[PDB]
């Protein structure tokens, strides 16, 4: 009596579960298109395992609602994006960035467009997009910046941009700061990234008149089977019904006095 | 763009005391706010923390119950309220705009400086203001190198310094050192001003030291003739 | 609630010397740090944010490192305007502290100083005290040594003396030993020297003067 299974192997299985690692990469920064996580397109998961020793290498951004958004695409556990053409006439596309690089040159996050003026003119956009898939679509996009208003004028011939996304359920509006503020990665601009869920039969309605980071698409969302992990236990060869962030557990035993974060079928401490 | 603050000088210890430190070129009513202290010759010390809005107040141990940080949004305006002043409260109170966001969507936010005052001297002491004595440092014989002279001004018996000293009004300027104030025996301050000038031009160039002391409203302007 | 410590206190090094200074503290921080450097006399300056990324008028050299405890401050080629007090702070949730400073030195050449002395002014006479003032100017290692002589009596308790903070350029010091005394015991002599000691002097220099 008194077995509890209160011992690891120390590693994490590949199998049953398919097992990504996420390695110097999070969930969100694959999910942007960081340039290190060009690798991680398209890819699904049963299981994600983000690494501490995971960091970002692109432009500085911040994901207000980070909680929701990091759960919520782990748990479709796929990384499947459809290009979508918006109409963007009247502006400047595949905006880039010197502290985000592709392949030695300059670039930006790879499902995302940095929109900037046309012969300086960024008219008053306008952009509808239907969704008729029989599934909920989920849309990123941000909001840059600027450190001084020379850069909002010299980036958007705009300066008091706004930005309003819009559906027929939710209706989200952002207004840019400009501020003298430090640098990151060598940049002193910033981004905030925000999402937006469009279910079918709705129409997403977008209405920007400045510092739009634009969508380029969509991702397949539901709320699956699959989840994420924090944990730094490397991934083996072996086969283990549970997994936790301390490694892979028999589950013979009825009860697991081991971590009270598990995947899979587990002893339920 | 920088800020600028005024209210300090020397106090009897359990005195009062308040500061304050008025803010331009920003949105004041979005970014939190402190206060900073070094004391003569030693490290830097946070003081305060005070939010946006005015609404959480965060301060060090050793001014709990005596400091109040306070600010006023619709000016641009901050405000330590500093009461049982205490001896080693004696420092440079620096005025700096320390915000905070989150960096990568992070549970707690990174922060750091935004930018820094000048700060003014808050001394505690049971004494009394009194005016330098501004003195001559004549460039005499012997008292010149071969090829280049040397003169300066003593700014001698003066009490809390913040003591400015310049040369010709700001035209001799390189080549000047302002040596640090000196507290001698009689609780009383005392520094000098050098520059060095060629040895040549002695009996046709001006030079007049600018000696001015806040504290005690004396300005001073004398001729150092060789 | 969290206490840094800052390693070295002070430190010395020369032109082109790679320095590095520690800054530990109690809790797991991760990237909450951020590094600061006081020009002497001035108000700080933002130096590095979030313990690696550098800011704005901050030179290539240096660079910063770290994560959880553990972080280094570390210039790659020292240069003359580096000598500053430098800070590291703390984004805890109050920024309690932040570390005791770390004053670096170029400290190199070995330059030897020039001395002149300055009789009481004609005004200060009048007001019954006497001051003379002995300079020592531009000179390095900071270790130099002034001595006053009445009458070639040694002198003790009655002089004060001053140190400029380093030279942004050719990176010497400067001292200013003033010897005050009553303008009755003053004029009971004629003979004051200001003897000075110093590594780049092969021998003490004295600067006297009569009356
Ligand atoms: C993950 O991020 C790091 C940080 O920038 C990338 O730089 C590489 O970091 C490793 C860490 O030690 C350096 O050493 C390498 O270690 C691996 C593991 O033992 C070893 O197999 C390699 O042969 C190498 O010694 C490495 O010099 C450094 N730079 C590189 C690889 O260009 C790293 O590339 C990222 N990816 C991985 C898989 O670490
Ligand atoms: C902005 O940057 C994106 C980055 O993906 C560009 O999208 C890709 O552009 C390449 C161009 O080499 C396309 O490849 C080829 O395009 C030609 C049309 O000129 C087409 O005939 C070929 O069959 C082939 O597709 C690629 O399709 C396109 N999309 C993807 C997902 O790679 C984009 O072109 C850049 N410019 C604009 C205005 O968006
Ligand atoms: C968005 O843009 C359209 C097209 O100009 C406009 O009719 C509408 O009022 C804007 N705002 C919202 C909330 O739809």
């Amino acid at each position: 009596t008194e077995l509890v299974q209160n011992s690891s192997i120390g590693e994490i299985c590949d199998s049953p579960h398919q097992i990504l690692d996420g390695e110097n990469c999070t969930l969100i920064d694959a999910l942007l298109g960081d340039p290190q996580c060009d690798g991680f397109q398209n890819k699904k998961w049963d299981l994600f395992v983000e690494r501490s020793k995971a960091y970002s290498n692109c432009y500085p951004y911040d994901v207000p609602d980070y909680a929701s958004l990091r759960s919520l695409v782990a748990s479709s556990g796929t990384l499947e994006f459809n290009n979508e053409s918006f109409n963007w006439n009247g502006v400047t596309q595949n905006g880039t960035s010197s502290a985000c690089i592709r392949r030695s040159n300059n670039s930006f996050f790879s499902r995302l467009n940095w929109l900037t003026h046309l012969n300086f003119k960024y008219p008053a956009l306008n952009v509808t997009m239907p969704n008729n898939e029989q599934f909920d679509k989920l849309y990123i996009w941000g909001v840059h910046h600027p450190v001084t208003d020379k850069d909002q004028i010299f980036l958007y011939a705009q300066p008091s941009g706004r930005i309003t996304v819009s559906t027929k359920r939710s209706q989200q509006a952002v207004i840019p700061n400009i501020g003298f503020r430090p640098r990151i990665r060598n940049i002193p601009s910033r981004i905030s990234i925000y999402w937006t869920i469009v279910k079918p039969g709705d129409i997403l309605l977008i209405n920007s008149t400045g510092n739009l980071i634009a969508p380029r698409g969509y991702f397949k969302i539901r709320s699956g089977k699959s989840s994420i992990m924090r944990s730094d236990a490397p991934i083996g060869k072996c086969k283990s019904e549970c997994i936790t962030p301390n490694g892979s557990i028999p589950n013979d035993k009825p009860f697991q006095n081991v971590n009270r974060i598990t995947y899979g079928a587990c002893p339920r401490y | 763009v920088q800020l600028v603050q005024s209210g300090g000088g020397l106090v009897r210890p359990g005195g009062s005391l308040r500061l304050s430190c008025a803010a331009s070129g920003f949105t004041f009513s979005s970014a939190w706010m402190t206060w900073v202290r070094q004391a003569p010759g030693k490290g830097l010390e946070w003081v305060a923390n005070i939010k946006e809005d005015g609404s959480e107040k965060y301060y060090v141990d050793s001014v709990k119950g005596r400091f109040s940080i306070s600010r006023d949004n619709a000016k641009n305006s901050l405000y330590l309220q500093i009461s049982s002043l205490r001896a080693e409260d004696t420092a440079v109170y620096y005025c700096a705009r320390r915000f905070v966001e989150r960096l990568w969507g992070q549970s707690k936010p990174y922060d750091a400086v935004d930018i820094w005052g000048q700060g003014t001297m808050v001394t505690v002491s049971g004494a009394s203001t009194k005016g330098p004595s501004v003195f001559p440092l004549a460039p005499s014989s012997k008292s010149t190198s071969g090829g280049t002279a040397a003169l300066g001004c003593l700014v001698k018996d003066y009490f809390p310094e913040p003591v400015t000293v310049s040369w010709n009004s700001g035209a001799l300027t390189s080549g000047v050192h302002t040596f640090p104030a000196v507290l001698q025996s009689s609780g009383l301050y005392s520094l000098s001003s050098v520059v060095t000038v060629p040895s040549s031009s002695l009996g046709t160039q001006t030079y007049i030291c600018n000696v001015n002391h806040k504290p005690s409203n004396t300005k001073v302007d004398k001729r150092v003739e060789p | 609630d969290i206490q840094m410590t800052q390693s070295p206190s002070s430190l010395s090094a020369s032109v082109g010397d790679r320095v590095t200074i520690t800054c530990r503290a109690s809790q797991s921080i991760s990237n909450y740090l951020n590094w600061y450097q006081q020009k002497p006399g001035k108000a700080p300056k933002l130096l590095i944010y979030v313990a690696s990324n550098l800011q704005s008028g901050v030179p290539s050299r240096f660079s910063g490192s770290g994560s959880g405890t553990d972080f280094a401050l570390t210039i790659s080629s020292l240069q003359p305007e580096d000598f500053a007090s430098y800070y590291c702070q703390q984004s805890y949730s109050p920024v309690t502290t932040f570390g005791g400073g770390t004053k670096v030195e170029i400290k190199r050449t070995v330059a030897a100083p020039s001395v002149f002395i300055f009789p009481p002014s004609d005004e200060q006479l009048k007001s019954g005290t006497a001051s003379v003032v002995c300079l020592l100017n531009n000179f390095y290692p900071r270790e130099a040594k002034v001595q006053w002589k009445v009458d070639n009596a040694l002198q003790s308790g009655n002089s004060q003396e001053s140190v400029t903070e380093q030279d942004s350029k050719d990176s010497t010091y400067s001292l200013s030993s003033t010897l005050t005394l009553s303008k009755a015991d003053y004029e009971k002599h004629k003979v004051y020297a200001c003897e000075v000691t110093h590594q780049g002097l092969s021998s003490p220099v004295t600067k006297s003067f009569n009356r």
